[PDB]
């Protein structure tokens, strides 16, 4: 066992073209080492594809982080006439969220790949490519990747030679957030507004168009052609037990330079910023406040981002989430509450408007957001704001609800004397 | 939606004359049962009552709403028509 | 702003729209995406190629996806509502988009708001009277890392300081285009300053494969 995680060695990365500095297209994709054995491990079949994923210790790269071996295993099962489809989601709609970005524009040929062997381990006839409308120079690279990759006879009919037929097609979003949520991302492409369904129906067994689906993020597919060519034991000797493998990091902010990398998960995010993002803006002390995966995630304080590790379980423990590992940096010059309440202004952007508490609780919390920011309220409303964030947390039909309340709660846990500090300044200026 | 007023049974009577009073135009009768409604837990308890009273009567059964069969999964069939075009 | 329609004489139901015969062609490969009796999915991609051909979507232009898709026309309408790229209204012919979401925010994407609104002449959500130019705030773009950033119709300018974009907008206004991407001297998402990972070459085809493939 490991005591410490990081210091991931380049012959260990996975996404080894993350930077676009060597060639995107097939020719490249091919001497990088992707599309190599894809015949033998698609021969191998659903069941050993499935055993590598799960001996990997791979989870959900898209925010949730469920097991991804289990999870692709509810789609192993027989045929009841339904067709089956392979949902890859890649509308990257996190704010200080761009990982998948840079999968689909320099790797492409990683993703086409995965959809390929994603989808023999769950007996899928294609897969749907959701791309974010903004994204349209990615999505015509994937495009032609995926040109080159029929051309070559890599996917289509009787892919790699393998007897297997396999479609891979690229559809684009048209500006929602919400279209990322699993269910909603399958409505949009059903050609509805972007709702998300309740459940059940879990998409395993009613999904696209009604048929057994499996929605996975751009991060997760695109490393399982590697999994399986590397082998799961080789995925899961990086980070700690139940957090394996490695990870993209997103580090945006008040660092000096704010950049995408690969980095084991586990590693402290201390290290993380200083060794990768090159420190934070004015010295570690000028550090206030991380958000450590994308904007729904709670905030940590200074203290805490001294020696917490960047996993699953580990930020759990610290009252937070590894989200999609988008680290959003703010110093001390930052004004805390403007932060978080533009994040609520993006929720309630965002929300769908289908269920009660999301509707109209976001709204709300938006409205008392703006009043904190100029102090313009009582500190008896700071108490007030809790309970209607915990009436928003798991009330509503999709996990968006539960993503404005908890940049709420972060605020408050860790910042109650700025709210009051900046109420108590608002009563005196208009006494 | 709610059915918290249809769990007893009730027993009115015909209803008769209401005339507009020629002072004010108030709804005037000469029908002192036209607001009696009274209340029993069946209709045996109901049917009791009304025979002793010396009344005729009439006995409607009640109607239950029938058990319906809901799927939120029949909102997205892949074949049948219950797919909705719209949440 | 407003999601009910009022007929003017500009934007009506006898407003012309009509898809050219390579557009046509090119609804037929979005259609048959699709399994058979699911032809209601090609809403989304079709209202786009619509809005392509068009600029954007008069309620002319929604019908006739409605009825070639034989999809009521509310239902296009509730998809030409709810997605935000799509335009109700005329756009200048450059839809300047600014990100204003928190991690663009805290890298001082108001300075690069004021520094167009001040070239152009114009306010947030307005367009310039020679009808070149619309501009926006938006949520977040998915280029965060190159944050702050803009998407001027479909490409991503980045890194942007209020001389870069000023620059771009001159280019605009010359008839050129400029480059997208990060206009600070990195390439994409790179750490400014040198990679701290990917110096090697890549391992070729076979590295690590395990036994047994
Ligand atoms: C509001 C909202 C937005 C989401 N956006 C994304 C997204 O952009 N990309 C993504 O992979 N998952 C997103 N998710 C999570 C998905 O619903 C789902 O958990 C994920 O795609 C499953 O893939 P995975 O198991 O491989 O991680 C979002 C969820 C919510 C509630
Ligand atoms: S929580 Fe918000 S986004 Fe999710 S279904 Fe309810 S209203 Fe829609
Ligand atoms: S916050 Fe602006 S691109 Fe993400």
């Amino acid at each position: 066992k490991k005591t410490s995680f990081g210091s991931l060695k380049d012959e260990d990365r996975i996404f080894t073209n993350l930077y676009g500095r060597h060639d995107w297209r097939l020719k490249g994709a091919q001497s990088r080492g992707d599309w190599y054995k894809t015949k033998e491990i698609l021969l191998k079949g659903p069941d050993w594809i499935l055993g590598e994923v799960k001996t990997s210790g791979l989870r959900g790269r898209g925010g949730a982080g469920f097991p991804t071996g289990l999870k692709w295993s509810f789609m192993n099962k027989p045929s009841d006439g339904r067709p089956k489809y392979l949902v890859v989601n890649a509308d990257e709609g996190e704010p200080g969220t761009c990982k998948d970005r840079e999968i689909i524009r320099h790797d492409p040929h990683k993703l086409v790949e995965g959809c390929l062997v994603g989808g023999r381990a769950m007996g899928a006839r294609a897969a749907y490519i959701y791309i974010r409308g903004e994204f349209y120079n990615e999505a015509s690279n994937l495009q032609v990747a995926i040109r080159e990759a029929y051309e070559a006879g890599l996917i289509g009919k009787n892919a790699c030679g393998s007897g297997y037929d396999f479609d891979v097609f690229v559809v684009r979003g048209a500006g929602a957030y919400i279209c990322g949520e699993e269910t909603a991302l399958i409505e949009s492409i059903e050609g509805k507004q972007g709702k998300p369904r309740l459940k059940p129906p879990f998409p395993a067994d009613v999904g696209v168009f009604g048929c057994p689906t499996t929605v996975a993020n751009v991060e997760t597919v695109a490393v399982s052609p590697t999994i399986c060519r590397r082998g799961g034991a080789w995925f899961a000797s990086f980070g700690r037990e139940r957090n394996s493998g490695t990870k993209l990091f997103n580090i945006s902010g008040h660092v000096n330079n704010p950049c995408t990398v690969e980095e084991e998960m586990s590693v402290p995010l201390k290290e993380l910023i200083e060794k990768h993002a090159g420190g934070v803006t004015g010295g570690w002390d000028n550090l206030l406040a991380v958000i450590p995966g994308g904007s729904s995630t709670p905030l940590i304080p200074k203290s805490v981002c001294e020696t917490v590790l960047m996993d699953f379980d580990a930020l759990i423990q610290a009252q937070t989430g590894l989200g999609t590992a988008a680290v959003i940096v703010m110093d001390r010059s930052t004004d805390i509450v403007k932060a978080i309440a533009r994040l609520i202004e993006f929720y309630k952007h965002e929300s769908c408007g289908q269920c009660t508490p999301c509707r109209e609780g976001v709204d709300w919390m938006n409205k008392v957001m703006a009043r904190f920011v100029r102090g313009d309220a009582r500190p008896a409303e700071i108490d007030s704001l809790w309970e209607i964030s915990k009436q928003i947390e798991g009330h509503t039909i999709c996990a968006l609800g539960d993503g404005a309340a908890w940049p709420v709660q972060g605020l408050i846990r860790h910042f109650r004397p700025e709210l009051e500090e900046r109420m108590q300044q608002f009563a005196q200026q208009h006494q | 939606s709610g059915v918290n007023n249809t769990k007893k049974w009730k027993m009115e009577f015909d209803t008769r004359e209401r005339w507009e009073n020629p002072l004010m135009g108030w709804a005037s009768t000469a029908d002192p049962l036209s607001n009696l409604v009274l209340t029993f837990s069946t209709k045996e308890d109901a049917v009791a009552f009304a025979e002793k009273n010396g009344w005729s009567y009439d006995v409607e059964e009640r109607k239950v709403p029938k058990p319906k069969s809901k799927s939120y999964g029949a909102n997205f069939s892949w074949n049948k028509r219950t797919r909705v075009s719209t949440k | 702003a407003l999601f009910v329609h009022r007929d003017t004489p500009e934007n009506n139901p006898e407003t012309p729209f009509d898809f050219t015969p390579e557009n046509y062609k090119r609804i037929e490969a979005i259609v048959k995406n699709y399994p058979e009796g699911h032809k209601a999915a090609a809403v989304l991609p079709v209202l786009d190629l619509a809005q392509r051909q068009n600029g954007w979507l008069p309620i002319s232009a929604m019908n006739k996806v409605a009825e070639i898709l034989q999809v009521p026309p509310m239902r296009v309408y509730e998809v030409a509502t709810f997605y935000t790229m799509y335009n109700r209204k005329p756009v200048g012919k450059y839809h300047i988009q600014v990100c204003t979401t928190t991690p663009c925010m805290l890298r001082n994407s108001d300075s690069i708001l004021e520094a167009i609104q001040k070239k152009l002449g114009i306010k947030v959500g307005e367009t310039t009277p020679d009808k070149l130019f619309t501009l926006i705030e938006v949520e977040c773009l998915g280029a965060c890392v190159n944050a702050p950033m803009v998407q001027i119709n479909d490409n991503y300018y980045e890194d942007l300081t209020p001389k870069d974009i000023e620059e771009i907008i001159d280019e605009l206004k010359a008839g050129k285009i400029p480059k997208p991407g990060p206009r600070s001297g990195r390439f994409s998402c790179e750490p400014a300053g040198g990679l701290t990972s990917l110096t090697e070459p890549p391992k070729g085809p076979g590295f690590g494969v395990q036994a047994g493939l």
